[PDB]
């Protein structure tokens, strides 16, 4: 239902260097799936 | 943290076989597009293959291609070579690595050179005895 | 109508540092790529850096990272190179040259050798006086 | 159903040379693994070299070493055998033998004795003043 708008352009140049800019984590594990506008930060080890 | 620990290796005969394993202490595969180095004694460090994140994309070098060959299994969490028609100058110290995303061959940027994040203890291979 | 000038250089001796100025007389930077080139005494011309039309693009050359740095403004419309560690073989005459549109590594494409359309007049600089 | 036929021999005197050559009708070499074997009066038998089906790998033995060159040529598919230097105790009679698949030196196992598939008839090499 969302009222609003997405604004998005490219930064290869302050987010990215040779080594690998690694202050970016994109969480892969989760319990189940989130509700809408929602965040979880807590780090718990995810066993498969 | 994560840690990629190698098995195999040891005295072969040329015409033989022998097996590689590299499983992942930290991080899962499938997720992480992993790699194999090798060092030739007095050389300097050349990989050999690469799979990829996604599916079985699959990758060699051109002194190397067909007689070696790269799998994987998930749920032992693990990647696999098996070397066959080995001849002489294959002796080298393995290493096995990893980097997030698929690196190697992604768009104009294979896998050149050292670029992977995670390395590898490494294990001797030698042939000729 | 287009003409690049080039201010700077001097007699300094080797590890020193300098700034090299690129001023458009025509039409204006940040909408046009540009770049610098520099053509030593017997050896054919070669480009150093490549900055694009929009944002904050850089590129170099396989034996110049780590010791120049490239940068604009669009107040003065001016284009900066600074120097920083200089060493023998670094004399030459350096040409600054403007391209439309993001051709520094657009594709599989480089700015390899000189495709520029727009040239500008140069200064000489020279080491170890 | 294969046969194999020898062509060679003949009065050498030490210090001379001689090449035997061993012709298969049937069977194909390149894909098939031959060697060479000798028998002595009064004694038995033992192998002088092989070669295996991968390539043109070549084995030799203990006494053999230096002296004796083979080769495998795939157009007349004909293997020789290339004899330097002989001495005196090297009278026999020469059996040239094929066994498929890279027969020789396959991990734990060497080309000790005859279990080959494909056999000769045999020509007898003398050596004497």
């Amino acid at each position: 239902d969302f009222t609003g708008c997405v604004i998005a352009w490219n930064s290869n140049k302050l987010d990215s260097k040779h080594s690998g800019n690694y202050d970016y984590w994109y969480r892969s594990f989760r319990k189940s799936k989130l509700k809408p506008f929602e965040r979880d930060i807590s780090t718990e080890i995810y066993q498969a | 943290q994560v840690q990629l620990q190698e098995s195999g290796g040891g005295l072969v005969q040329p015409g033989g076989s022998l097996r590689l394993s590299c499983t992942a202490s930290g991080i899962a595969l499938h997720t992480h597009a992993t790699g194999w180095f090798r060092q030739a004694p007095g050389k300097e460090r050349e990989g050999v293959s690469c799979i990829s994140s996604g599916d079985g994309t699959t990758y060699y070098e051109d002194s190397v291609e067909g007689r070696f060959t790269i799998s994987r299994d998930n749920a032992k969490n693990t990647v696999y070579l098996q070397m066959n028609s080995l001849k002489l100058e294959d002796t080298a110290v393995y290493y096995c690595a990893a980097d997030p995303g698929a690196v190697c061959h992604s768009g104009s940027y294979y896998y050149t050179d050292d670029d992977f994040y995670y390395r590898g203890q490494g294990t001797q291979v030698t042939v000729s005895s």
